[PDB]
């Protein structure tokens, strides 16, 4: 038998799931068939309407108390939750039934986990996170918008070889890859470290590769495996190519000022 | 109020089925319908079922901020807000891009019009039409002939399709079927034979791994996907093939790379995608028939891939602009977002306000106010947590209502589409009319749920091609030693007018968005975002007009109502995406 995921959308963009079938190993067609039963997912499952509320009554009602869910998206408190309707009813209140049945709770990207920009000042939404709204249960917050496709699958294929949740650190994120500053593995860092820097875009600096920290670079304060795993089979990352970090993965990197400000 | 509008007549008597959740698309939508005795849509309702509020989110932020902001609007619709947002506010501060940049953004956008429709096509819409467990009745010799005589991608070898055959079976003999979960499987609207259907769900699955490589692209250029990085004044990726430090830049072994893949994505829609639709098609020929709603009236694309960098005029931009009304197809209006009587949303059917009495009034975006007021109105059915049955008559829709001089519009593929084949470009005019030679329809048939579709495979290669088009032309500008990536002049904000108005505007995969910017001492004072899924999946207007996804639905006849896969054809065909509909 394959371990049942049940996986929710609230307030959302889409973008966690869009990248978890990013992943290059395992293949998101391996871990679907062949890892996990991907048992409810709005985006991808052929059923609709009644057919696929049924369909997830069915999988709760079965794999009770032994499934995962999977919660990508937030949820909005103002106007009694109904920023967010589904099948007729809040966001809010399918999310509470389908978790107090589970095993345990994976918070998908910054939405679940903090908020992420639907909770950016002034919040007109009320855009809650999980873990402010299930508290009996065991969040693992993945963090970032979105999450590493290949960490997003790293974490799952650990959960299910090991049967265990991983190491968390104060806030639930996986040490394993939450643990180190992209700046303290950060290529560019030998540059920080001697005073190279970008001082405005497409300058020497730029050319030669220089870091990014004076145009407004937030690694130094930010907790992903950007500068390690890198993405989309690690071809790149924001900094690699260009960019400074813009502290994705942390709460309230929306409002900790401008995105090429030092702060 | 029995009543007609354009061309339907609507009728809110007989039975009614409720779809919600509506599932394969982006985010979160509930459709509903009437249908009279005899199984036919008298009435269709599209409510979008959430909201967040970036138009808000944004007032007093930083105008080189916007872009990270805008994008996270929607992932699957990735970078084309950003895009958009930078656009605006170039437009506003008047920053001209290099030509390099120019290049680059337009293969980033090329290369989500090529993910996109290829990942929807398989991903969300093709388990319409395909019967997943019909495919295990299917003879893999012949699903390979088949496969061959219809392409000359190579993965067709009858072993492959075996055992991929049993790989499936062992899947569905195990009671998990996940995404197969209660799926429409034996629908007599299912109508392709098991060979077709094994073919198809192969597909599904090397998409679905190949997918990945495509958005590479993204990730060279703008460091990751989903959600990549722009630039106001261009990009961030420089450019230096060839001095010291090219380690730390765009430099000759990336444009390798991002050479390499362009030419695996171009195949791959080419000899994949394209032809099972062509393929798909065939046995659904009648759907040439069913889903035309507006397509065959009014039209609407504002353009996209400037040739030569900061000039967005249309003769200049490689994807079509322009305006189409009531089959006037002789007749293609040019379309102007300055104009304040033109390009206008009303909130009337929609969960907005815009102050009292001015209800059935209808806003310009730089006018516009995203102000939220839920209130449903006197045949309601349910409470406050809770949904029966939506009055459309008051209120019924988180998507405010866009006009185009107060014609309702269809966006999308199928609307650029139409209007290059009517502008007489053979880029686009040829490809479609082959299309029809092979399948043996007329002109009309594009008026439809499959013409829809068909527009969109189409446009994956074309797509296609214009991302090698706009690698070359880079290439040709480093060959001459253009290298430059950004313009810095105004970066810094004290340099810029004390206050500025701004038009941003892109086609997006799903059709024509735009960004109605106002700065004002250093900050954005407005910001409004008219997006293509807001224009088809909008709700009613003043005039009790309806929009191009309720239009659509209109003709349809349910083969069986419980299980309302019919409805879920027309409505994917549009591409929806609601989180890039409400932002
Ligand atoms: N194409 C596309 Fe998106 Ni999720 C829409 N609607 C865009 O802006
Ligand atoms: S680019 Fe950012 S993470 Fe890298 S060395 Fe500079 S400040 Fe640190
Ligand atoms: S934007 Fe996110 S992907 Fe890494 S560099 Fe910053 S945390
Ligand atoms: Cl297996
Ligand atoms: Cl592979
Ligand atoms: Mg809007």
């Amino acid at each position: 038998p394959r371990t049942p995921v049940i996986w929710l959308h609230g307030l959302e963009c889409t973008c966690c799931t869009e990248s978890f079938i990013r992943s290059a190993h395992p293949l998101a067609k391996d871990a679907i068939l062949s890892l996990i039963s991907l048992d409810y997912d709005d985006t991808i499952m052929a059923a609709a309407g009644q057919q696929a509320e049924q369909a997830l009554a069915d999988v709760m009602r079965e794999y009770k108390g032994n499934y995962i869910v999977a919660v990508e998206g937030n949820a909005p408190l103002n106007e009694d939750g109904m920023f967010c309707i589904l099948a007729g009813e809040p966001f809010l209140e399918k999310l509470k039934r389908v978790s107090a049945d589970a095993k345990a709770i994976i918070a998908w990207g910054s939405c679940a986990s903090w908020g992420c920009v639907q909770a950016a000042r002034p919040n007109p939404t009320k855009a809650t996170p999980v873990h402010k709204l299930i508290t009996d249960k065991p969040i693992i917050k993945v963090p970032g918008c979105p999450p590493i496709p290949e960490v997003m699958s790293a974490v799952i294929t650990y959960m299910l070889a090991f049967d265990r949740i991983p190491p968390l650190d104060r806030l639930g994120r996986p040490k394993m890859f939450y643990g180190q500053r992209i700046h303290d593995k950060c290529y560019r860092r030998a540059h920080f470290d001697a005073g190279q820097f970008v001082e405005a875009w497409d300058d020497e600096g730029a050319r030669k590769g220089y870091c990014l920290y004076k145009m407004g670079c937030k690694g130094p304060t930010t907790y992903n495996a950007c500068s390690t795993v890198r993405w989309n089979d690690g071809v790149s990352f924001p900094i690699q190519s260009g960019h400074g970090c813009l502290g994705c993965s942390e709460d309230g990197f929306w409002d900790y000022g401008s995105f090429y400000s030092r702060a | 109020y029995p009543y007609q509008t354009q061309g339907f007549t609507l009728d809110n008597s007989g039975r009614r089925i409720v779809v919600d959740p509506v599932t394969r698309i982006e985010g979160h939508m509930r459709c509903e319908v009437n249908i009279d005795s005899n199984n036919v849509i008298t009435n269709a309702v599209s409510t979008g079922t959430m909201w967040r509020g970036l138009e808000v989110i944004l007032k007093g932020r930083d105008p080189r901020d916007a872009w990270a902001f805008v994008e996270r609007i929607c992932g699957v619709c990735t970078g084309t807000h950003a895009l958009t947002s930078i656009r605006a506010v170039e437009n506003a501060l008047g920053i001209a891009i290099p030509d390099n940049a120019n290049c680059i953004r337009n293969m980033m956008q090329a290369t989500l019009h090529v993910h996109d429709h290829l990942v929807h096509f398989y991903h969300l819409h093709a388990l319409d039409w395909v019967d997943v467990v019909a495919a295990l009745k299917a003879d893999p010799h012949q699903t390979s002939a088949i496969a061959q005589s219809l392409s000359a991608w190579p993965l067709s070898s009858p072993g492959y399709f075996r055992d991929l055959q049993n790989r499936l079976k062992r899947f569905i003999e195990s009671g998990q079927l996940g995404p197969f979960r209660n799926g429409y499987w034996g629908h007599p609207a299912m109508k392709l034979p098991p060979e077709a259907n094994l073919l198809a769900v192969a597909h599904y699955l090397e998409a679905l791994d190949f997918q990945k490589e495509i958005v590479k692209i993204h990730t060279v250029f703008g460091g990751k996907n989903p959600h990549p990085n722009w630039l106001v004044g261009g990009v961030p990726c420089a450019i230096n093939l060839d001095e010291t430090g090219a380690v730390g830049a765009v430099n000759m072994e990336r444009l390798n790379l991002v050479s390499s893949i362009i030419q695996k994505a171009r195949q791959f829609c080419e000899q994949v995608y394209l032809p099972d639709v062509l393929l798909i098609a065939s046995y659904y020929k009648d759907w040439a028939k069913i889903g035309g709603g507006l397509s065959s009236m009014n039209l609407l694309a504002y353009g996209e891939f400037p040739d030569n960098p900061n000039d967005y005029s249309a003769s200049n931009l490689l994807l079509p602009r322009g305006a189409i009304i009531n089959g006037r197809f002789d007749e293609i209006h040019p379309v102007d977002l300055t104009a304040p009587d033109e390009i206008q949303e009303f909130v009337t059917h929609s969960w907005y306000t815009y102050g009292n009495g001015n209800n059935d009034k209808g806003l310009h975006p730089w006018d516009g106010l995203t102000e939220p007021q839920l209130v449903m109105g006197e045949h309601y059915k349910g409470t406050k947590t809770f949904i029966e049955q939506v009055d459309e008559s008051a209120k019924y829709s988180w998507i405010k209502s866009p006009r185009w001089k107060g014609h309702a519009m269809e966006v999308g593929p199928l609307a650029r589409y139409l209007i290059g084949y009517h502008q007489n470009k053979p880029e686009f005019k040829e490809p479609v009319d082959q299309l029809l030679s092979v399948l043996k329809l007329p002109k009309e048939a594009l008026f439809s749920t499959l013409g829809r579709t068909a527009a969109r495979a189409l446009e994956s290669v074309w797509a296609g091609n214009t991302l090698q088009y706009f690698f070359d032309r880079l290439m040709r500008n480093l060959k001459s030693g253009d290298t430059a990536t950004a313009n810095v002049t105004l970066w810094e904000p004290d340099t810029w007018p004390t206050s500025a108005k701004g038009v941003g505007f892109s086609e997006a995969p799903r059709g024509a968005l735009g960004h109605w910017i106002k700065i004002a001492n250093q900050k954005i004072d407005s910001y409004q975002c008219v997006v293509p899924t807001t224009w088809n999946a909008g709700p009613r207007d003043d005039k009790g007009q309806i929009g191009a996804y309720e239009a659509a639905l209109m003709g349809t006849k349910l083969a069986v109502p419980d299980q309302p896969l019919e409805i879920l054809r027309t409505l994917h065909s549009f591409d929806p995406c609601l989180a890039c509909s409400t932002h």
